[PDB]
């Protein structure tokens, strides 16, 4: 009902977008922690234990 | 005289001043949905409601 205009809209839109990739990169990077394996097969031992 | 120039006039002002009500109603009524969605205060939704009396 344009309550508000368009174009204030469009850059609360641009802000929105911009908070969403930025839990984006804090998502990713959080799942960097607990390091998944890249690729499929047969794994050895650990040469850095727990703690280390 | 005066009275058939008071008739010549007060429709063009009495037609100005609806339109001029109907404006500010239409103000109102966008800064009433403006409060109900949740953007603005009740601050400003009382000042509005001063503007339409």
């Amino acid at each position: 009902d344009q309550a508000v205009s368009k174009q204030q809209y469009a850059d609360a839109n641009a802000a929105y977008l911009q908070s969403k990739a930025a839990v984006e990169q804090a998502r990713i990077n959080l799942r960097y922690t607990k390091v998944l394996s890249p690729i499929s097969g047969r794994i050895g031992r650990s040469a850095v234990t727990e703690g280390a | 005289a005066d009275g058939l120039a008071a008739r010549g006039t007060f429709t063009e002002q009495l037609q100005a001043q609806r339109d001029l009500v109907k404006a500010s109603d239409e103000y109102y009524q966008l800064a009433d949905k403006r409060y109900r969605t949740g953007v603005d205060n009740y601050l400003t939704l009382l000042d509005a409601q001063r503007s339409l009396f």
